[PDB]
């Protein structure tokens, strides 16, 4: 799978990922043109709806389980440990799913934007240095995001979903 | 109340009604051209071809046909059209101008267009379909069948501009002025509704940055805040109607089939509404094949004119966007991609999106097929094939009682 | 226009001269405003210049008072005299309009 | 195992998967003739019945645990995140189990249709991009479905089961 | 009590022409004159003069000079 890109903008800390793919953040694995966007490796996201038994109807509104995106240690990680430990909301988070098209060029076929989105938890780990099976990995900083409003958006087919606590559907 | 003053007051205070309503902060500009209506047909008689006229210079070349210049959305005609030959020759030369610069020419017909010579006897017309099938209108029914008539809408009756003054309601400074309006309703400052219909072209653009939203009494075709004049009738206290006739629903539907943008007035208040912005083009009856029954519904979508305005913008954006690119290093595969990734921010291919996704993204599906030109290689016949969403017009509501269910 | 510096040497010679800068001129795809052209008789005569030479003026809410003043809408007509006991009397007027309040009877 | 196909029709959103196997949805892995049907990779579905201990009798009516079918990111996924977050029922879901017959042609030997069926949860994930063991995968969008009425139907042998909350067996 | 509000030195902000770089370098040259900002680079002339005085005679490189 191809890695995605996330651009986080905080309430008070401005654009958090501004510079999270320079040569100072991640060494020689930075990408030109994506200077304001982290490099997201793994992803996971659940949106449940409590339904009653012995029926099919939704017995309650949706419950957003958090984002789980994984980036390496870089410039934006000390900035994301103040959005976490102080409960600062983040004005936007624009994940962009890339894929390799037919003509041979990367393109975002799917973007999941995000409105006011605090960070629930951040799971910084490093695999065992003695272990040769996990030698290619560097670090794993899995930043979670609960969120008010999320907008899925498929670009190459124009569809767009949306959920919002602020404006539920009438 | 003079014919030189009032005709030059309605043509100028009616502009102020077009300046005050349209939000110029939300990316709107309006050009003002001094012609006279008799000069303009002479100016089309001036050039041997419409592509060398003097109005073609100001509509096409000074605007749309210009590197970096802002292109022309629509032409407000501040005119009073007759069905005579010096006014069907003008519209033949305005439909061809509107098909070159991709901008429909909106103006109005007069009282004498319907053959009544005094306007408030319009609901007395008991059959308006047979009036248009008269031999006086041979230069009208041949205009309607023409292909370039798609860019010609002709608007409403008229509408009121100025409340007559009063020493209590609307006073004047250091004077008491009671404007004695007689039984002649020509003394009211009656404006031209090409002002008021272009108010809805622009107040739809200032909200959604497109314009299909012009035909709704609650959806963007409601000319609000009209002037009213409460006067004493024969015993009762009534209001002067801000449009000169009360257009019924059957009269407006008969004007909708015959190519008119009528303005029904909300009887008893200061509001009005458009219901159908159909251009003067006629839906051509195609034979009863599989493709003929299909292409009849395809050709019907061309004439209706909110749908032209979502592809006139797809002639003004794409002319500008592919003007910067001349001289680049591109390919046919790169030409397919710079257009498909561009228009799919205007496409919401979705059966029921929310009410904001429908109007920010007015298209529904778009096909782009870039081909080549052999002989001189590097010339690209692409075929952008957009498709719109569909609004709400007519139902049946066939009531009954069941008794048990 | 000379920075005060020291004599050069095996020691290091720090000086402060501010640099030219790197702008890297930023892209800005401005959009097309919905421009309309209101055409029609706006004065009280027929101008003798042909159409291809006269100009179009841009009007918004802030400059409408300046477009009306520079047009010089001079309406000269003969109207009926109702200031005396004569019914068959006429009285020409002379009007000079520079603001929207010039339409008012004051 | 051979992949199945699912055609979802919503209450208000029409045919949801109409176009979920075009060239705009999933690139070059679309299939002609299945233009209205997603491509379902994995499947899982439990139907429990609470039985009492020290007996064998069913002590209560059946309890439908949800569908779990996995598709990639495509056109219908932003449409399925509005059936989820707004509790919209889906009028039908027609899974079709294919298999390779003797003569050499694909055929549905088993279809599990479905009446009014909300979405319980959707688990969008992407495997780790550094990991070479999961390089062939693209994404995993596991859409669940609680449901009112389900009808199993074996086609090549004509049998048909059915469950319904609306019409339990007298 | 009393207060200072602006520690501007006597230098004048030179008006640069209205180009892209001229409108930029005018704001760049304006930061030189203000003098709290000189005192955060006068210290970056006093530390760096002292710190690269001890180093004379070492075994260094250009890549080592970039890193120190």
């Amino acid at each position: 799978p191809t890695p995605c890109y996330i651009s986080i903008e905080g309430q008070t800390q401005g654009l958090i990922t501004a510079g999270a793919c320079t040569a100072d953040s991640i060494g020689d694995s930075f990408v030109e043109g994506h200077e304001d966007e982290m490099l997201v490796q793994q992803f996971d996201h659940v949106v449940t709806v409590p339904t009653d038994p012995q029926s099919g109807q939704p017995s309650g509104q949706r419950v957003h389980k958090p984002f789980k995106f994984t980036v390496a240690l870089n410039k934006a990680v000390p900035l994301l440990y103040n959005a976490l430990s102080s409960g600062e909301k983040l004005k936007t988070v624009e994940l962009k799913w890339y894929r390799t098209s037919i003509e041979g060029k990367q393109e975002n076929f799917f973007t999941t934007k995000l409105e006011n989105a605090s960070i629930v938890d951040i799971h910084c780990e490093m695999p065992h240095c003695q272990d040769p099976a996990k030698s290619d990995f560097t670090q794993n900083v899995t930043v979670s995001l609960s969120y008010r409003k999320i907008t899925w958006d498929h670009v190459n087919a124009g569809t767009s979903g949306s959920d919002d606590w602020r404006k539920p559907i009438e | 109340h003079n014919s030189q003053f009032q005709a030059m007051e309605s043509a100028w205070r009616g502009l102020k009604l077009f300046v005050d309503r349209t939000d110029f902060r939300e990316n709107n500009k309006v050009e003002i051209l001094h012609v006279t209506k008799d000069e303009l047909l002479e100016d089309f008689e001036f050039a041997p071809e419409t592509a060398q006229s003097g109005l073609y210079k100001h509509v096409y070349s000074a605007g749309y046909g210009q590197f970096g210049g802002e292109p022309v959305g629509a032409i407000i005609g501040n005119y009073a059209f007759t069905p005579s030959t010096p006014d069907m020759k003008l519209l033949q030369y305005m439909g061809a101008l509107g098909a070159m610069a991709h901008a429909p020419f909106i103006s109005s017909v007069g009282p004498e267009f319907f053959g009544i010579d005094s306007f408030e006897e319009l609901p007395n017309i008991k059959d308006l379909k047979s009036t248009f099938e008269s031999p006086k209108y041979t230069k009208w029914r041949s205009l309607r069948e023409s292909e370039d008539a798609r860019y010609l809408g002709l608007t409403a009756p008229r509408f009121l501009l100025r409340v007559p003054y009063d020493p209590i309601e609307n006073p004047v400074k250091s004077f008491n002025y009671a404007e004695n309006v007689s039984a002649s309703h020509e003394h009211y400052l009656w404006g031209n509704t090409a002002f008021a219909f272009a108010t809805r072209l622009t107040d739809s653009f200032a909200k959604y940055r497109w314009c299909p939203n012009i035909i709704g009494p609650q959806s963007g075709g409601a000319v609000e805040d009209l002037p009213v004049h409460v006067f004493e009738s024969m015993g009762a206290l009534q209001s002067k109607i801000p449009t000169e006739v009360l257009i019924t629903d059957r009269k407006e539907f008969e004007l909708a089939e015959e190519g008119f943008i009528a303005l029904t007035m909300r009887k008893g208040s200061d509001n009005a509404a458009f219901f159908s912005a159909n251009s003067i083009q006629k839906p051509k009856v195609f034979p009863n094949t599989k493709e003929g029954k299909e292409a009849e519904t395809n050709y019907k979508l061309g004439t209706q004119l909110p749908y032209m305005m979502i592809i006139n913008r797809l002639a003004h954006y794409v002319k500008v966007l592919q003007r910067e690119q001349i001289g680049a290093w591109k390919e046919r595969q790169d030409l397919e991609r710079e257009l498909n990734s561009w228009i799919k921010q205007y496409v919401a291919d979705q059966e029921n999106p929310p009410a904001d996704v429908r109007s920010r993204r007015p298209l529904r599906a778009a096909r782009i097929e870039v081909m080549d030109v052999e002989g001189n290689p590097g010339w690209y016949q692409v075929s952008l094939s957009v498709r719109p969403h569909f609004k709400y017009m007519g139902a049946n509501f066939e009531l009954s009682l069941v008794g048990r269910l | 226009s000379k920075e005060g510096s020291v004599a050069p040497k095996e020691r290091i010679n720090i000086k402060y001269i501010p640099a030219t800068g790197d702008a890297q001129a930023e892209v800005a795809e401005v959009e097309l405003p919905l421009k309309t052209l209101v055409v029609g008789d706006f004065k009280g005569h027929a101008e003798q210049t042909p159409l291809e030479e006269r100009a179009t003026v841009t009007v918004d809410k802030n400059n409408f008072e300046a477009v009306m003043r520079e047009s010089e809408l001079k309406i000269t007509a003969t109207v009926k005299n109702k200031l005396t006991d004569d019914e068959n009397a006429e009285l020409p007027v002379e009007l000079n309009f520079k603001s929207l309040a010039d339409f008012a009877p004051d």
